[PDB]
């Protein structure tokens, strides 16, 4: 069942790379040509095709899946807080948290800013954890 | 809604109609044939009959956001141990029956995503998508390690289980099954592609 | 107290600091959740779902179920119950309706209480409903229409006999009202405004109560207190009924929050009505009305009696179709009751309708191109009864499109349409018993017709050069009516009195019919006043038909040249698709008025399949599996024909019927592994392939009727062999090598080896002799099906597309037909010996190791499941298994047929019998000829014939076609 | 009648009426038609006749719209391709059964046709002198 379905199911992909390329009745088309895939997983939430295409034509959620205190992601439909949206970590799936123009945060004296341009409390700094 | 099946796929049976959110866990007893699953809209967790026969409500006064749940049913422990995604982000330790309650992990949860036992050592794993690390600690929560700590490793996991002397674990961002060594990381492996 | 969210529905004890949200086990799974009701005579909660279905479901968690899936018509919108009567009413704005339906017994009745009228009184799009049994009163809530139906609140009572408004304007996006039994008010929120107002059951008084909301869903008064949710602000929360300035909160960021009801054990004794005080006193409903009086109404499908009491079945109606839905109306066109119990509900998809009068059957089929499960043929009786699904298996990827009913045969006929193929199936109304009578190709018959007493069926065609065909009832005739004026042919219908087919189309635009033996076409309300005529139907000296534009029901003369106005049925009908009608004058069934059918006594005494066939006296028969006897009546299944396969060591033998469970001959048992088989009806032997580990290959043959003589050797060490295929005209085996990728031949003895080709993983070989090809089976790298000559010496590939693991291969011959089976796809597929058609079989829980074909049947062996399965060729249409779970893994499968053709029975088929030009059949053996025209001759043997002239050149040469000669070797 | 008439071939194809200046449009027939292949008009009446191939009719209408009518429909007329009107009958081509073919005008007749002339080749257009 494995050996043609656009997922390379082992390190090399031999078994997606003898499949044909024709798109047969209800496969979803990819530009980058890897592999024509099922039309119910258009709007599910997974990158099904290589170049993000399978469900950038999919229209946006309700907008009243989450709280006030919260921020809500496109792909996978789930509620995250508002702080973390634009503190330059990709928090959703599919990175919606980080969108458009941020104006970027900044870190306070109470915590400290480490090489990956994150902000952390002054007394996590040194404790045990990285 | 929840199915029953046999390890060849026959046999499907359904045990009970179930919450549509994605974020849901289940346990199992194989000593008092009950069924344990949390709920993410109504914020509770229940239990049933292994058939499914009877149900009933467990815990519901302070469980906010069920994000993980795991069970110990041998007869000197009987725990029940679930995460809370909250804001106040927590894990809670309640006897199998809900009689006891208690708060075992407080101080550095931010957005758990697993929640795995190790019997023999009577230790509970988890897991956290956002400081993305992989941790265990005992029963009360007075000892605790770091297992794999990482934004390389660790994208977005939603499952964690052990088996022997490793750990395994699923992660959404990178569309794969990782296996590691649960005591300190030093080897790692992936188990299924793509 | 019960709340609803669009996913869930939940219990809140009644006091505000108990913050526990389990006071009734709660009910997971709602997808669209919407207004919940209460029954605790019962231990019952339903609840509703926009979009969505009815559903109910125990307080304890014991019972889930659907409860009214086949007549409701789109969504309902609000549930309201009487406890006294035990009767349930929901308001559905897709049909502009409030209904009642029957909660007492397993028996449902279910009517329409109010709907449109043209009065302002009238339902409009009721939103809301409440009801008190007491006082016979029911009130609901109504954003209107454009029919000057007004925002309204509105009164009437449980009978349905009287309607008042009591509270309009400054109403604009209302969602629930609800009453107060002991204040004798009605409460309603609006969202247009954010404020929740107070009435009257009389209309005398509206005030407001709550000042400040957004979107508040859910009212609900018990004691001394009012209880309500608000989306915007997630939460829920309880007033003072008698003042509205103070307020306890009860749960908060709550979200998708929906309405609310309040659990107790009213009891029927204190709040009694008139149906309460007089059980058993209506036939089918009770509705209670003011002043403790009670009235009868009976169930859709039925009508009232003047005694008041009973309720009489509608016998004579008409069938309506609409893509949504299956409708009745009264021949009384003063009648607008329901003259049957609709079909509505997920999936509906009504292509067509038809009818069994005698036996109270209505048969439909539904379609839909994006749901498996809604392709399919089922029937229902008009009183809701029963349903049944007749066709949910076989069905083709262009589904079911048409479906003719015959009554006298009890007989069904159906056309199904796969994607480059068509077929018209005919299977017996009660038994399991399909048979395929017709496979069509280029044509696309889609809708279908049938008369008993002319004994003829009819059809309609919509490919290219659309056409009108007639056929007999066993399809062993075909023969075309029209060709000339269709374009577009929506319907079809035949008159049983004159023996006539009409026929309506939307893009000529006109009404034709023509005669049972052809001829004269004619014309019948031709023009642009007949805008889209999408189905007709003929009764007694009128037509009745339907049009899609107009969204009306017409009846008009059937005889052509009349140009009278027509007759309107019924207007403002949306998606109608077809008209039946149900009477019995248009199913007759005397012998007299049959034209004595042979089939209408004791289906002729056939077993199978009983066919009238034009002018024939007796009766006709056909088996829907099998072969038919010389009784003429019975079928029989071929007991001197077997099924043979092994398990690893053990050969066995297997019989056509699967109630037939005694051995054709008794096991055997081989060293090793036992993985292919073939067999010859010369020497009733079987020729088996060996694996003795898993290095060696070995071939060995076996025999049957030589007594009891244990194996024969013919190779000794090869490489694992996986397939075998033998050739009885030239004497000839051929076998597949996996360690080798090859495929060689050899001969009867061994004494004789050739190899025919290379292919990696060649699974499967098959073999037609009288035609000279072979055909094998490549699943490495392009994996592709392929066909070369016996000798391998011209090769072409004639799968090599939308192929990825194929494993299993087998030819028929009585069809001209290639099957094989692939493992990544799952499917078995079936084409012509050129791949130019191309069809899916099995689609389902497959497995396959090997394949073999029988009769109407194609037959594989699972390794999974350890089984061996047999299905219909044509569509997959049955499924069975033929084996108990196997001891061991099945391995591959072959057929004994004592009836092979031996020789050749048309010798010129071999590449022209090996000529050029016009073969002779035969006269002393294969034979050639040349043009007549022209001074051609024979030549290489009696062969090629481009020689003008008759030159000479040397005969150890080889002389080709254009008169040249060359050497031999260059062959 | 002071009236000019065309016919449309395009998407949904339909027949129109306009005055000799072309200031004004109006459609007298819409449904119906998939391949007018002729049109005529009729000068003692002030009626308008129309052939198409694919429905296989002959079709006539009145110069103020209205009622529909149809004349010699189907299988017996393969493909009119022209039509004229003269006196009390219609004369059409047939570019199938290669003849010219002369009936009466009025609607719901179904008088055997008259032929004029077999064996005619390539047949288009029909006219008279
Ligand atoms: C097929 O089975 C149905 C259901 O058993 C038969 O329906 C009965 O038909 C008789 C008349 O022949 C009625 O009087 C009964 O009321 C029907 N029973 C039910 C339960 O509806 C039907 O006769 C059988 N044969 C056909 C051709 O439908
Ligand atoms: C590829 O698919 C198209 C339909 O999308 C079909 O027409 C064509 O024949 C296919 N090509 C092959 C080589 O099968
Ligand atoms: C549960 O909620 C109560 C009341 O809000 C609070 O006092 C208690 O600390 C909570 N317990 C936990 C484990 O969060
Ligand atoms: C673990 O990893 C080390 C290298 O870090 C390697 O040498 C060793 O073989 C690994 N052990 C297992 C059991 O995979
Ligand atoms: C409800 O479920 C029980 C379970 O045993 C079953 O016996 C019963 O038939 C079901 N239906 C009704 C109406 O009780
Ligand atoms: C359905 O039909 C069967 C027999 O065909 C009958 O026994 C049964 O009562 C019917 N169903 C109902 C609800 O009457
Ligand atoms: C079948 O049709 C042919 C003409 O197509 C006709 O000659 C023949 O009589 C028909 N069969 C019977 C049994 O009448
Ligand atoms: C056939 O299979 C059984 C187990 O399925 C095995 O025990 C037996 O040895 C096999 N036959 C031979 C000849 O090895
Ligand atoms: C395979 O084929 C070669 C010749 O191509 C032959 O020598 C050998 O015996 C065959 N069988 C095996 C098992 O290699
Ligand atoms: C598939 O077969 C066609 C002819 O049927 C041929 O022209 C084409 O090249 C083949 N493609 C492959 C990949 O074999
Ligand atoms: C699957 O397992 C069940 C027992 O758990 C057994 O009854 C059944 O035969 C098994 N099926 C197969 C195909 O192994
Ligand atoms: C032109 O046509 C319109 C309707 O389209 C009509 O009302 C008007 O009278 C016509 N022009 C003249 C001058 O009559
Ligand atoms: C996306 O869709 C939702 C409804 O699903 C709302 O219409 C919202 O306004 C839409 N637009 C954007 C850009 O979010
Ligand atoms: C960073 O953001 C904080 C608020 O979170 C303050 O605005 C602070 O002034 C900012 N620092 C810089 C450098 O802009
Ligand atoms: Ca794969
Ligand atoms: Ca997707
Ligand atoms: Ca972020
Ligand atoms: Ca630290
Ligand atoms: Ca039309
Ligand atoms: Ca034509």
């Amino acid at each position: 069942l494995y050996v043609c379905d656009g997922d390379k199911d082992c390190v090399d992909g031999s078994d997606e790379a003898g499949c044909v390329l024709n798109c047969t009745s209800s496969q979803f088309k990819c530009a980058d040509g890897s592999s024509c895939i099922n039309s119910r997983y258009r709007c599910d939430g997974v990158y099904d095709c290589k170049d993000n295409s399978d469900e950038a034509g999919c229209p946006t959620r309700p907008p009243g899946m989450c709280h006030p205190d919260e921020f809500q992601c496109q792909g996978d439909g789930t509620c995250i807080p508002n702080t973390w949206e634009c503190d330059g970590h990709p928090d959703c799936i599919q990175g919606s948290d980080e969108h458009n123009g941020c104006v970027p945060k900044t870190c306070s004296p109470s915590h400290f800013l480490c090489d990956n341009g994150n902000c952390i409390y002054n007394s996590w700094v040194c404790d045990g954890d990285n | 809604k929840t199915w029953s099946a046999f390890q060849n796929g026959t046999d499907k049976r359904v045990v009970h109609d179930s919450g549509l959110s994605l974020t849901e866990m289940i346990a199992v007893d194989w000593i008092g044939r009950n069924i344990y699953w949390t709920d993410y809209t109504l914020e509770t967790i229940e239990v049933s009959k292994i058939d499914g026969s009877h149900r009933t409500v467990l815990i519901s006064k302070n469980v906010t956001k069920p994000r993980g749940l795991a069970l110990d049913p041998r007869m000197g422990d009987n725990v029940m141990f679930w995460s809370d995604w909250g804001h106040h982000p927590r894990i809670e330790r309640a006897s199998m029956d809900g009689t006891m309650r208690t708060v075992i992990v407080q101080e550095k949860i931010y957005w758990p995503c697993g929640l795995s036992i190790d019997y023999p050592n009577r230790l509970i794993y988890f897991m956290d998508a956002y400081l993305d690390y992989i941790e265990f600690c005992d029963y009360d929560g007075q000892n605790r390690r770091q297992v794999i700590a990482s934004d390389l490793v660790l994208h977005h996991p939603h499952a964690l289980t052990l088996f022997e002397d490793s750990v395994f674990w699923t992660d959404r961002g990178t569309h794969q099954v990782m296996q590691a060594n649960k005591w300190h990381g030093r080897n790692q492996s992936v188990v299924m592609y793509s | 107290l019960i709340s609803v969210r669009e996913n869930v529905i939940f219990g809140i004890s009644l006091d505000p600091e108990v913050k526990s949200n389990d006071a009734m086990v709660p009910i997971s799974g709602i997808q669209h959740g919407y207004d919940v009701e209460f029954d605790d005579s019962e231990q019952f909660i339903y609840w509703v779902e926009n979009p969505g279905e009815i559903h109910r479901v125990k307080t304890d968690g014991s019972n889930r179920t659907a409860f009214a899936p086949l007549s409701l018509l789109g969504s309902s919108l609000g549930l309201a119950l009487d406890w006294v009567s035990r009767n349930i009413y929901y308001t559905t704005p897709a049909s502009r309706s409030i209904e009642v339906l029957t909660l007492r017994g397993d028996t449902r009745y279910g009517k329409t209480l109010i709907t449109n009228d043209g009065t302002p009184l009238g339902v409009g799009f009721p939103v809301g409903i409440a009801v008190d049994p007491a006082r016979g009163k029911l009130y609901w809530s109504d954003h209107g229409t454009d029919s000057g139906v007004p925002a309204k609140i509105a009164s009437a009572n449980m009978d349905g006999t009287s309607l008042k408004i009591l509270f309009t304007g400054n109403m604009e996006h209302l969602e629930v009202v609800t009453l107060d039994i002991q204040e004798q008010k009605l409460y309603w929120a609006v969202t247009s405004r954010g404020v929740i107002e107070r009435g009257n059951v009389d209309g005398t008084e509206r005030m407001i109560l709550v000042h400040h909301l957004a979107h508040p869903w859910g009212l609900v008064v018990h004691g001394s207190f009012l209880y309500y949710s608000d989306e915007q602000y997630e939460v829920i929360e309880r007033v003072d009924k008698s003042s509205g300035s103070n307020k306890v909160v009860f749960r908060d960021n709550i979200p998708y929050l929906r309405g609310l009801r309040v659990y107790h054990h009213r009891n029927a004794a204190d709040s009694s009505n008139g149906c309460s005080n007089n059980p058993n006193a209506c036939q089918q409903i009770c509705l209670p009305v003011p002043g403790g009086m009670f009235s009868c109404a009976c169930a859709s499908g039925f009508k009232l009696s003047p005694d008041g009491r009973s309720c009489s079945p509608y016998n004579s109606f008409i069938v309506v179709s609409m893509l949504p839905a299956v409708r009745g109306f009264s021949l009384e066109l003063s009648d607008h009751s329901e003259a049957m119990v609709p079909v509505a509900g997920q999936g509906r998809n009504v292509l067509h309708a038809d009818v069994d009068v005698a036996n109270g059957f209505i048969y439909w089929c539904d379609f839909s191109s994006s749901v498996r499960s809604s392709n399919g043929i089922r029937r229902i009786k008009p009183n809701g009864s029963n349903f049944t699904n007749i066709v949910t298996y076989g069905i083709g990827a262009n589904g079911i499109r048409g479906v003719a009913v015959d009554w006298v045969a009890g007989n069904l006929y159906f056309t199904n349409a796969f994607v480059y193929e068509t077929l018209i199936e005919v299977i017996r109304i009660n038994t399991t018993y399909r048979r395929v009578l017709l496979k069509v190709s280029v044509d696309m018959p889609r809708h279908i017709v049938v008369d008993p007493k002319h004994r003829y069926l009819f059809w309609a065609d919509y490919g290219q050069k659309p056409k009108i065909e007639r056929s007999f009832l066993d399809c062993t005739n075909r023969t075309v009516l029209v060709s000339e004026g269709i374009v577009t042919p929506r319907g079809l219908a035949v008159d049983h009195d004159t023996g006539y087919i009409y026929w309506v189309d939307d893009s000529l635009d006109i009404i034709a019919r023509i005669h049972r033996d052809g001829g004269e076409s004619q014309v019948v309300r031709y023009g642009s006043r007949y805008p889209t005529p999408y189905g007709i139907t003929v009764f007694g000296e009128s037509i009745i038909w339907v049009d899609r534009n107009l969204r009306k029901v017409f009846q008009a003369s059937k005889q052509p040249g009349n140009t009278d106005p027509p007759t309107v049925i019924r207007d403002s009908i949306n998606l109608l698709r077809d008209v039946t009608i149900f009477d019995e004058h248009v199913q007759p069934l005397s012998p007299a008025e049959l034209n004595n059918n042979p089939c209408l006594q004791s289906n002729g005494g056939c077993s199978h399949f009983c066919f009238a066939l034009p002018e024939l006296p007796t009766p006709k028969c056909g088996c829907a599996f099998g072969t038919l006897e010389d009784d003429g009546k019975n079928c029989a299944t071929s007991r001197e024909d077997f099924l043979i396969y092994s398990l690893n060591n053990s050969l066995r033998s297997l019989h056509f019927d699967p109630q037939d469970h005694n051995l054709p001959f008794q096991a055997i048992s081989v060293e090793g592994m036992a993985i292919a088989l073939d067999y010859d009806r010369r020497n009733n032997r079987i020729f088996f392939t060996q694996k003795l580990n898993p290095i060696r290959g070995q071939i060995s043959y076996v025999n049957l009727y030589s007594g009891a003589s244990s194996p024969t050797i013919l190779l000794s060490n090869i490489g694992v062999t996986d397939g075998i295929a033998f050739d009885w005209i030239n004497r000839r085996i051929y076998y597949s090598d996996f360690s080798n990728q090859t495929i060689n031949s050899m001969a009867e003895d061994g004494s004789n080896r050739a190899v025919i080709a290379r292919v990696s993983k060649p699974r499967a070989i098959v073999l037609d002799p009288c035609r000279g090809y072979m055909y094998w089976t490549d699943w490495g790298t392009n994996a592709k099906i392929e066909r070369a000559t016996l000798g391998g010496n011209f090769r072409v590939p004639i799968v090599n597309t939308s192929l990825v693991w194929p494993n299993g291969l087998t030819l028929d011959l009585e069809t001209d037909l290639l099957y094989w089976a692939d493992a990544s796809l799952q499917k078995i597929e079936r084409s012509t010996l050129t791949g130019s058609n191309r069809e899916v079989v099995i689609s389902t829980a497959f497995h396959s190791f090997g394949l073999t074909v029988y009769g109407q049947y194609i037959y594989w062996t699972d390794f999974y499941t350890k089984k061996i399965y047999r299905a219909n060729k044509y569509d997959g249409s049955d499924l069975i298994a033929m084996t108990t779970r196997l001891p061991t893994q099945p391995s591959g499968i072959s057929t004994v047929v004592k009836t092979q053709q031996q020789q050749c029975s048309n010798p010129c088929d071999q590449f022209n019998g090996g000529c050029s030009h016009i073969c002779a059949p035969g006269p002393n053996g294969a034979e050639c000829q040349c043009p007549h025209e022209g001074s051609w001759y024979l030549a290489n043997d009696n062969k090629y014939c481009v020689v003008d002239t008759g030159a000479r050149c040397n005969q150890f040469q080889f002389t080709c076609l254009n008169g040249r000669c060359i050497s031999q070797d260059w062959k």
